[PDB]
């Protein structure tokens, strides 16, 4: 079989209203190896036994964000300022695992095939937003020069309680919504 | 622990509302795992490549005319086309054997579990769920027994789902409404398994 490990960078501003982001991050195929934070300049591992067997020096990020912010000002010239269309977020939300009631379980949100990587993932349940556990992905590069986000909500699945996650992707008046439901069967 | 390599920003873009975005992917492409290897450096701006280097051409190729510049100044510097050469053996090769134990030999074994979902028009159960999770690698083989005879005509099966931490996750429907006295057997084959899991339906 045939494997991929990218390292994959992206610097970006936005002036309608004035905003700046960067990341730099390993990829092997479609998952995430590591992102570096780079206000801390700390190595993040998506799963914490990685940084066991393996390390990265953040400094190597860090230059290379030297760079990225220059070409990204030389581009935006050499271009005449030139735009691209944005690309509204598909939106998939499921469950890590069947659902039975009262046994803990993690819902999956997922932003797909969108770009530019600038979006939010609100969580609700019956109507009011709720933060506690979520843990929010940086942007995963997908084909064709697309971005993927993923949230997740741990939850307790319990008799009479929707849930819904939002996202807001940076050029939108609206937000793109799915709702999830247990759905348990009478005996 | 052991040191993963970055490819460095050896080449810089020449001078020649609004949203404004620069990316660089640096591509360690493994046929046979180190038996052919090929990387690949591609320049984007906003949505567009404007150039990329190939290992196997050994020069910068512009994919837009914005990126024609670029690729002839890169192209103009023989240490760079030379170090960026390296970046095959110093980033691509090393970080191959550093990563391979916990990612090209990842083996996570899937978990297997039928329910019964009711009809929502009538009180009967009208489908089998067969939902496989927490598996890695992606690649799956998932199929529907009844008495003994695959099903193909009335499964219906979801797109095999990243769940984005390292695991997969599939769901393979038998439409049908199970009658007693009869075998109902979800079949999962992975990479992670010598046995397949046979994972059987009974009813209450
Ligand atoms: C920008 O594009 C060319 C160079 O890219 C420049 O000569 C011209 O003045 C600008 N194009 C417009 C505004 O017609």
């Amino acid at each position: 079989r045939r494997h991929v490990l990218l390292q994959a960078e992206f610097y970006q501003r936005s002036e309608g209203p004035d905003k700046a982001w960067a990341q730099f991050g390993f990829h092997f195929d479609a998952d995430e190896l590591f992102h570096v934070e780079l206000d801390a300049a700390q190595t993040v591992w998506r799963l914490p036994e990685f940084g066991r067997f393996a390390s990265f020096e953040a400094q190597g990020a860090l230059q290379n964000m030297a760079v990225g912010k220059q070409n990204l000002e030389v581009m935006i010239s050499n271009s005449n300022r030139s735009q691209q269309d944005f690309v509204t977020p598909e939106l998939a939300l499921f469950p890590a695992e069947a659902v039975s009631l009262e046994e803990p379980n993690v819902l999956i949100c997922y932003a797909d095939k969108f770009w530019p990587p600038v979006a939010t993932m609100e969580w609700r349940r019956n109507g009011a937003v709720v933060s506690e556990g979520v843990y929010d992905s940086v942007y995963y590069g997908r084909p064709d020069l697309l971005f993927r986000k993923f949230s997740y909500l741990p939850f307790v699945p319990q008799r009479g309680d929707v849930y819904s996650c939002a996202v807001r992707h940076w050029g939108a008046e609206g937000p793109v919504q799915r709702m999830w439901e247990p759905e348990v069967p009478e005996p | 622990p052991a040191v993963v390599h970055s490819v460095r920003a050896l080449m810089l873009a020449e001078r020649q509302g609004g949203s404004f975005f620069y990316g660089k992917i640096g591509e360690c492409h493994y046929l046979n795992g180190t038996e052919r290897v090929r990387f690949l450096d591609r320049q984007i701006y906003n949505r567009q490549q404007f150039a990329h280097f190939d290992s196997d051409v050994g020069k910068f190729v512009a994919d837009t005319p914005l990126g024609e510049p670029q690729a002839e100044y890169w192209n103009s510097n023989a240490e760079l086309l030379e170090n960026l050469m390296n970046e095959v053996d110093r980033v691509c090769r090393h970080n191959y054997g550093i990563l391979e134990s916990f990612t090209v030999q990842r083996s996570v074994e899937p978990k297997v579990r039928v329910s019964a979902l009711q009809s929502g028009s009538l009180p009967e159960t009208d489908r089998l769920a067969c939902y496989v999770t927490g598996f890695y690698p992606p690649e799956i083989e998932v199929k529907w027994f009844l008495n003994g005879r695959e099903e193909t005509e009335r499964v219906v099966s979801t797109d095999v789902m990243q769940n984005g931490d390292w695991t997969y996750q599939v769901l393979v429907v038998l439409e049908t409404v199970p009658r007693r006295g009869d075998s109902y057997v979800c079949r999962v084959e992975h990479a992670s398994l010598r046995q397949p899991i046979s994972q059987a339906w009974e009813p209450p």
